[PDB]
């Protein structure tokens, strides 16, 4: 979050938590009430047969 | 010894001036609330 | 290790082809009221435009 | 019942004014249209790069 003077006042890590992922995907520093699609769960293979 | 990084370790990605905007950038950063090693050695 | 780089006189209030180090473009250069950080070289707008 | 109707209408228009002043989501449609237009333009600009 850049200020008007060119310095940064806050930062959000996208991988910190689902709330942070919502903050990153909305590209806004404040999340309004509702539901937002953020990621896509995919089960990965474990063995090669 | 170990301790909490909190929100430290953020540096300016590049020498670009930006005013009152939110920028999403991917680069090498210290993870927030990460466990960092403490030395006294 | 590189050779010398040429320099030209600055022109304002006229459509010119400007080349500042690695940033090239065409436009009109006017006086700015903004303030840059000491290490910053150029400013970018919200649409990834210098 | 002219006076009662007049008073009720005045109170109703006052309540509408208060609701417009207070509720920010009342004008969601126009803001959504403007946001969609801005998003389309910004997407085009990003795709230019």
């Amino acid at each position: 979050k850049y200020n008007e003077n060119g310095t940064i006042t806050d930062a959000v890590d996208c991988a910190l938590d689902p709330l942070s992922e919502t903050k990153c995907t909305l590209k806004s520093f404040t999340v309004e009430k509702g539901i937002y699609q953020t990621s896509n769960f995919r089960v990965q293979p474990t063995e090669s047969i | 010894a170990y301790t909490n990084s909190f929100t430290r370790g953020v540096y300016y990605p590049d020498k670009v001036f930006r005013s009152s905007v939110l920028h999403s950038t991917q680069d090498l950063f210290l993870p927030f609330f990460s466990n960092v090693t403490w030395f006294h050695d | 290790v590189c050779g010398p780089k040429k320099s030209t006189n600055l022109v304002k209030n006229k459509c010119v082809n400007f080349n500042f180090n690695g940033l090239t473009g065409t436009g009109v250069l006017t006086e700015s009221n903004k303030k840059f950080l000491p290490f910053q070289q150029f400013g970018r707008d919200i649409a990834d435009t210098t | 019942n002219q006076k009662l109707i007049a008073n009720q209408f005045n109170s109703a228009i006052g309540k509408i004014q208060d609701s417009l002043s207070s509720t920010p989501s009342a004008l969601g449609k126009l803001q959504d249209v403007v946001n969609q237009n801005a998003q389309a333009l910004n997407t085009l600009v990003k795709q230019l790069s």
